[PDB]
């Protein structure tokens, strides 16, 4: 059964710095392209990165741009958003997603009603 | 023996190579199989043929004494290469219409996969072509001639017989107007209008894009110059052979041949003629990518 | 045979060729795709071209040729099955709201996803920058600057070859410049070269839309000949 | 669906009338239609075809050439012209539609019919030409033709008819099929050669004129027919 | 609101799906194969055929 | 309250993945190991359909084998005799984008679904002779996927909106609805009984869903993506789906867990159709490759390759009397194999 996994988050300081580690079970992780998207309160589903395959590929968003850096490592299925400096307009829910076929580039997770390969999320409050 | 029959027999390999790895991959390539590519296989079987018998009726000329055994073969010879002549001609006009049409007229389109309606056509020009020489087959009527020097009768080829002078004047005339009037007004017309419609799309497509429409510009302009090269190619090519055999059968010298430096004259026009028939598969492969992938995959 | 069977093959031949003379009037009309978010102004363009439905159908004729232009803005915000069955289409209509910063990331991605998809990696997109008055407006204000969306915008300029319109604030004409060449790199990546993109930009008022569209189809009609007649 | 003829009347021998119908209640152009006489007191003929889109035409022998028969799409209608009517021409003629499809019932409406008073081919036989019977007792009717009807195919080209008194024959079977409409006590089985028409239970309304007709060639040949009388 | 009354329909609906009966997978099988090996004789291309009744 | 709900949620999955693995004695492979090679299966086309304009996206065989038809994305259904090749009826659709179609049980009745949410059934036996829509429901919230006939006055479509729904003909109102899926619903089929269907949808699960009890009686979750297509077994008690990873799964309705995972290197097109022999053995599934494949059900392995088509194989099925398989693709060309 597919199923995807999420750790790390809670309270963290403006400027501070944290890592969010996720992973996934129930199917072969290297071949899934993932990305990630942040939810904060009252705001829709926003896309800051994704890493291809063999993460040969990889890119960020306008707004995170050098501050995040993404990662993930196919050896133990996990994938990892490295976060150097934060801000308190970045606290929102990180929601890890996968892509909805294992050989294509073309991503469709950034629906904002329902995906059905998206992780839980886990907040990220960063404040004073 | 000679440098110039080498090069003869090196531009007949390559053409020959060409058409027949063209025919190949369009047997092959299944989805090279389409509405446009049946005239283009037809002109390659055209000229796959051409070259085929004007491999000897040079031999005839060039380090031999005479025709090989009989005067069938001169009717044989004659109607089947006065009519690989044209259907090279009318193919590669009908090429130049089918281009114009989807160049200039993108809008009006015909139903795709129609076969029947493109083949039905080529066989129309390949009757067209054994029709209008069937007239050089049956006046063959194969003479003798005796040379003046060497004094020793030998059987000639002829296209009409020695006294109906004014038969073979209109018979050349006639040739000449129909296969090289007529065809190169028609496919330089219609090129040019392609030319220029392709010139206009480098316009209308947006130019700023960067390098992603600059590179289908310069594809265009460079499928226009291709296409007037392939204008001058002809109209070059096939210009100073019908030069030669209208001032043969305007001078009806009979019983007696020339030598000067006017053999080379000839020669010359036989490499030009036949070499167009050469060009049309390379033509086609500096166009398309896509036809080279292809091409250097099946040979 | 049979007479049953003489008239049920005549039945067949009749069918057939009724299915053969509507065959003429499907590849005579141009099929396009209208995709575009919520916050798009696409229905403003809709209503302007006057020369629980899933879909919309909407027929207008442009020099004596026919454009079926169909939208899909009453489905499930998920699209990556539906989207399957507008291939072998003319060309497909996104439209964008290059005002709203916000919303502008969202229609960078959303373009993005559709150019990669393998289905219509051979159907060009035609992009129209909508409401690019109340982009003008905002950037003549200063209230909202691109860079704070976009940190690459404070370090691009303007580019030489450009043509400005008479009366267009630099600002304004860098911005909407700055637009076109993200997008035109966001079409790019990736791309096989096998279709092309064409922005244009488009306002609320603006009367020579249609042009564009046709001038665009045209363009892909003939690109498409071109590959068939194995010329390019 | 409705079928209306006109054009009858008085005709001396050697003159012409151009007979007409109407059609309406179903798409004409779908279904073609068939002209079939009846002699006083006597059984049906065929007398001509016409195919959808005017493109088969057949006319029976006997008055083929001086009948001709033509369609109008547009305005749903039939026509039939005579010239050289002769004596014998003088009957009533029911024009018939049919649409040919696998699974089709072709014959399944008969129009009202005109009269018109003037002044090798299968054969179809039936066992008897009257066969008197109480209400409630099971009728059974039996056919045979000069030639199998039952073709490579396996179909059975065999049709039924019924026309009580004072109305147009009635399409009972078309192939053991059951017509619809028809009530299933109607039932029909047999070999190639030999046919039977089998009634479960016969009802007050079923007295009338029982008619056989094969379809395995366009010149139809109708049979004698079968009355019952309650 | 709709929250919590999505979480409970989730949540009544897996129950719902918990109580439901299971057998071996050995007896499924079995049952697969017998019914496979009764309707071969009927496959459409397991075994050839004659052109005269295709 | 909510984390009591969501602890007793993830319990009960817990619970339900423990009882299907302790189920799991042996595989399918396993028992299927001594039964003797189904060899190599070739095939030939026998009919070739060239009369649709567009792509053909669904087809269904009619209560008699002769009977076929066919829906394409120009607006036409095609009712082909698979016999004479003679086009039996051709119907003018007011929907251009049709998705899918269905035969009714009695030969009757046929429907259609797509983009425009409304199912109009026509009726072939009309008095008047010529096709005309019997009832344009509609109600959905989104594009119709797939339709199937239960009887003359009841039928099932599976829509987008993540919910299936029975209609009355008669009535022309749902007459129930079956809600639970979380992705959009892609391919639904009927058990040979009538009784119960299975269906498909984006979510990488498959559901059993009741036409007496508005209700599922079980869930499964082994595929990893997409799930495109779904097939009922011969039997009933088993069925297989098609996803965007190239692997068939075989899924018991009995045992509820998957029996046999039909996957090779070489195939990564995602699966549009599949479709399953009267005998339950030949297990056909269309890929993306412009081909279609047989999967002996038993020993998993590759029974041969339908490569006549040259364009994604949309639809496939078998006749009813196991006579001939039919395929359609993008092509506009219907094949038909024996
Ligand atoms: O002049 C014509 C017609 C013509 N000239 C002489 C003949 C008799 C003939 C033979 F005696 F052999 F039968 C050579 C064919 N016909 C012509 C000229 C050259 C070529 N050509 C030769 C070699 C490759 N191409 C074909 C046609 C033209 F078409 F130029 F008017």
């Amino acid at each position: 059964q597919v199923q995807l996994q999420e750790s790390g988050g809670g309270l963290v300081q403006p400027g501070g710095s944290l890592r969010l580690s996720c992973a996934a079970s129930g199917f072969t992780f290297s071949n899934y392209k993932m990305n990630w998207v942040r939810q904060a309160p009252g705001k829709g589903l926003e896309w800051v990165s994704d890493i291809s395959q063999s993460g040969a590929s990889i890119s960020y968003t306008g707004s995170v741009k050098g501050r995040f850096t993404i990662s993930r490592d196919n050896a133990k299925n996990t994938l990892y958003l490295q976060m150097n400096s934060l801000k308190p307009e970045d606290t929102a829910v990180y929601y890890c997603a996968r892509c909805p076929a294992p050989f294509t580039r073309d991503c469709f997770d950034v629906t904002s009603t329902t995906y059905a390969y998206r992780g839980q999320g886990t907040q990220v409050t960063v404040s004073s | 023996l000679c440098a110039i029959y080498i090069t003869y027999a090196v531009i007949i390999s390559v053409g020959i190579l060409g058409n027949a790895i063209l025919i190949k991959v369009f047997f092959k390539t299944k989805s090279m199989q389409t509405v446009p590519n049946i005239f283009i296989t037809s002109l390659a079987f055209g000229d796959l043929l051409l070259l085929l018998t004007c491999v000897p009726v040079d031999a005839t000329h060039y380090l031999a004494e005479g025709w090989l055994f009989g005067r069938i073969g001169c009717k044989v010879l004659s109607f089947i290469r006065l009519t690989s002549v044209g259907v090279s001609v009318f193919t590669l006009t009908i090429l130049s219409a089918d281009r114009y049409k989807a160049v200039v007229k993108p809008l009006e389109r015909q139903p795709s996969n129609a076969i029947l309606k493109t083949c039905v056509k080529a066989g129309c020009v390949w009757i067209v072509s054994m029709i209008f020489a069937l007239p050089e087959a049956i006046f063959s009527n194969v003479y003798t001639f005796r040379d003046p020097n060497k004094n020793m009768t030998f059987e000639s080829c002829t296209s009409y017989p020695v006294s109906k002078k004014l038969l073979q004047e209109i018979h050349s005339l006639l040739c000449f107007l129909v296969f090289y009037i007529i065809p190169l007004s028609i496919i330089s017309v219609y090129y040019s209008l392609i030319a220029r419609t392709l010139y206009k799309s480098t316009l209308n497509i947006p130019t700023e894009e960067q390098s992603h429409a600059r590179k289908q510009i310069e594809s265009r302009k460079r499928i226009a110059r291709t296409v007037l090269v392939l204008v001058a190619l002809f109209a070059l090519c096939w210009l100073p052979n019908h030069l030669l055999y209208l001032y043969h059968s305007f001078t009806s010298q009979t019983y007696v041949d020339p030598s000067a430096m006017h053999f080379i004259f000839t020669i010359f026009s036989r490499v030009l003629a036949f070499s167009n028939s050469c060009v049309n598969p390379f033509a086609l492969y500096w166009l398309s990518k896509s036809f080279q992938k292809h091409f250097k995959a099946q040979l | 045979l049979s007479a049953e069977d003489k008239a049920a093959v005549e039945r067949s031949k009749m069918i057939e060729k009724q299915l053969q003379k509507d065959k003429q009037v499907y590849r005579r009309t141009l099929r396009l795709l209208l995709l575009g978010a919520d916050n798009s102004g696409k229905s403003t363009i809709v209503k302007q071209m006057r020369i629980t439905s899933g879909i919309f159908e909407t027929k207008f004729q442009v020099d004596k040729v026919n454009f079926h232009m169909f939208d899909v803005g009453a489905q499930r915000d998920e699209r990556r099955k539906w989207i399957q069955c507008f291939n072998d289409v003319t060309a497909i209509i996104f439209v964008v709201d290059s005002s709203d910063y916000n919303r502008l990331q969202e229609a960078l991605n959303d373009f993005k996803s559709i150019w990669n998809n393998r289905w219509l990696r051979t159907i060009s997109v035609i992009l129209f920058l909508n409401k690019q008055d109340l982009l003008a407006e905002k950037v003549l204000a200063g209230k909202s600057k691109i860079e704070d969306y976009f940190p690459e915008f404070a370090r691009y300029t303007t580019p030489e070859d450009a043509t400005p319109e008479p009366g267009e604030d630099p600002r304004v004409t860098r911005a909407k410049y700055f637009i076109r060449k993200e997008f035109v790199d966001i079409s790019t990546a990736s791309g096989d070269g096998r279709h092309i993109c064409y922005p244009h930009f488009t306002c609320s008022v603006d009367t020579e839309n249609a042009r564009r569209i046709f001038n665009d189809c045209k363009d892909i009609i003939l690109q498409m000949n071109l590959r068939e007649y194995n010329l390019v | 669906v409705q079928l209306v003829e006109s054009g009858g009347g008085l005709v001396q021998p050697g003159g012409s009338r151009k007979l007409s119908c109407s059609a309406s209640g179903f798409a004409f152009s779908s279904f073609g239609m068939h002209w079939v006489r009846q002699a006083p007191e006597k059984g049906l003929e065929w007398v001509a075809y016409i195919s959808s889109g005017s493109g088969t035409i057949y006319y029976a022998d006997t008055v083929k050439g001086r009948f001709t028969i033509s369609r109008d799409d547009p305005k749903n209608t039939l026509f039939l012209q005579m010239t050289s009517l002769r004596s014998e021409d003088t009957a009533m003629y029911y024009c018939v539609r049919s649409i040919y499809y696998y699974g089709s019932s072709p014959f399944d409406f008969w129009g009202q019919g005109t009269t018109l008073t003037v002044s090798a081919d299968i054969v179809m036989t039936q066992a008897t030409s009257s066969v008197p019977v109480t209400p409630g007792e099971s009728v059974s009717i039996s056919c045979r033709s000069s030639k199998s009807l039952l073709h490579s195919n396996g179909n059975t080209y065999l049709y039924w008819f019924l026309q009580r008194p004072g109305q147009s024959p009635q399409l009972l079977i078309y192939r053991s099929n059951l017509a619809s409409g028809v009530p299933d006590r109607f039932s029909g089985s047999g070999s190639g050669t030999a046919f039977t028409l089998t009634i479960s239970r016969l009802e007050a309304e079923d007295v009338g004129v029982y008619y056989c007709m094969q379809h395995l060639e366009y010149p139809l040949t109708f049979g004698a027919g079968t009355k019952l009388e309650l | 609101t709709a929250s919590i009354a999505q979480a409970r329909k989730l949540v009544e609906q897996l129950k719902m799906e918990a109580n439901i009966d299971r057998i071996k997978v050995s007896k499924a099988a079995a049952d697969l194969m017998a019914y496979c090996e009764a309707h071969a004789k009927e496959d459409p291309l397991l075994t050839p055929v004659p052109a005269s009744e295709n | 309250e909510l984390d009591q709900l969501r602890q007793e949620a993830e319990q009960l999955k817990n619970q339900i993945r423990d009882a299907r693995k302790a189920c799991a004695d042996a595989t399918l492979s396993q028992i299927t190991n001594n039964i003797d090679p189904v060899g190599r299966i070739q095939m030939r086309t026998r009919r070739t359909l060239r009369g649709h304009l567009a792509k053909i996206y669904a087809m269904h065989w009619g209560t008699d084998s002769r009977l076929l038809v066919s829906a394409s994305q120009d607006g036409k259904l095609i009712i082909w005799d698979s016999y004479t090749t003679n086009k039996v009826h051709a119907i003018p659709l007011r929907s251009s984008w049709v998705m899918t179609c269905a035969y009714a049980p009695s030969g009757n009745y046929v429907a259609c679904g797509g983009l425009d949410n409304i199912c109009s059934i026509y009726n072939l036996k009309t008095r008047e002779g010529n096709v005309r829509v019997s009832r344009e429901l509609a109600g959905h919230t989104g594009y119709l996927s797939c339709c199937r006939f239960l009887d003359d006055n009841q039928i099932v479509t599976s829509s987008g909106d993540t919910t299936c729904a029975l209609w009355d003909i008669e009535t022309g109102q749902q007459t129930t609805t079956f809600t639970g899926h979380t992705g959009d619903v892609m391919s639904l089929s009927l058990a040979p009984d009538t009784r119960l269907f299975v269906s498909g949808a984006c979510d990488a699960s498959a559901k059993l869903w009741d036409v007496r009890e508005g209700m599922c009686r079980q869930t499964f979750t082994g595929h990893e993506s997409d799930i495109n297509a779904i097939c009922f077994f011969p039997n009933g008690n088993a069925f297989a789906t098609g996803s965007d990873d190239a692997t068939c799964r075989l899924f018991d309705l009995r045992a509820d867990q998957e029996l046999m995972t039909y996957s090779h290197d070489n195939i990564i097109c995602g699966i549009t159709s599949v479709s399953f022999s009267k005998s339950g053995r030949l297990l056909l599934a269309g890929y993306d490759d412009f081909n279609c494949n047989v999967w002996d059900a038993l020993k998993a392995d590759r029974a041969g390759v339908l490569a006549g088509h040259d364009n994604r194989v949309s639809c496939l099925g078998v006749t009813d009397d196991g006579m001939a398989v039919a395929t359609g693709s993008w092509d506009s060309f219907l094949k038909i194999w024996n």
